């Protein structure tokens, strides 16, 4: 399988190609294929895929909001089983940030 | 399944986050904030989920009316297709 899943790996791809790697499907697309989250079964129904691409609403306003700018997010460092706490966050105007603590703090990395 | 939030004992917004955690058997890494509850609700939690929030207006004043925005996240989650029943007692 074709996998790109690290903070630098996905960050550089988003900057260069303005698109997420192909190993990412949204929650919705995954739910359709048979993913039920509490079973921790992403790898059985979508091997090689990670959750990524979904809109991030930036509910605690920790990230720079501005009119016209949408945020989105994706899982980093996932292979199998239950999801972890690492995420990348990218904007429509390509700001990139990351979190390793299940969204408590966010670091700008590009 | 059946989780009961008593809005009398909800001292603060952190109090709430700890209760949601033990009551919905949220991840040990849980970030205790709204972005984190959204992800736990759309990507961790077992369904069907039925949430009973007793005594919501008390909850609101105590939580400087921030209980409303965590009520909004369960509604949004439910509009996305999550099997959540909210019972405002």
């Amino acid at each position: 399988a074709q996998v790109i899943n690290t903070f630098d790996g996905v960050a550089d791809y988003l900057q260069t190609y303005h698109k997420l790697p192909d190993n990412y499907i949204t929650k919705s697309e995954a739910q359709a294929l048979g993913w039920v989250a509490s079973k921790g079964n992403l790898a059985d129904v979508a091997p090689g895929k990670s959750i990524g691409g979904d809109i991030f609403s930036n509910r605690e306003g920790k990230l720079p909001g501005k009119s016209g700018r949408t945020w989105r997010e994706a899982d980093i460092n996932y292979t199998s089983g239950f999801r972890n706490s690492d995420r990348i966050l990218y904007s429509s105007d390509w700001l990139i940030y990351k979190t390793t603590d299940h969204y408590q703090t966010f670091t700008k990395i590009r | 399944k059946k989780a009961v939030i008593n809005g009398e004992q909800i001292r603060s917004i952190s109090d709430l986050h700890q209760t949601l955690k033990k009551e919905l058997a949220l991840p040990e890494y849980y970030g205790e904030n709204l972005d984190a509850l959204w992800d736990a609700l759309t990507g961790w939690v077992e369904y069907p989920l039925v949430l009973e929030w007793r005594q919501f207006e008390q909850s609101k004043q105590l939580t400087e009316n921030g209980a409303e925005s965590v009520l909004q996240v369960f509604r949004e989650a439910k509009a996305e297709g999550a099997d959540i029943t909210i019972i405002l007692s």
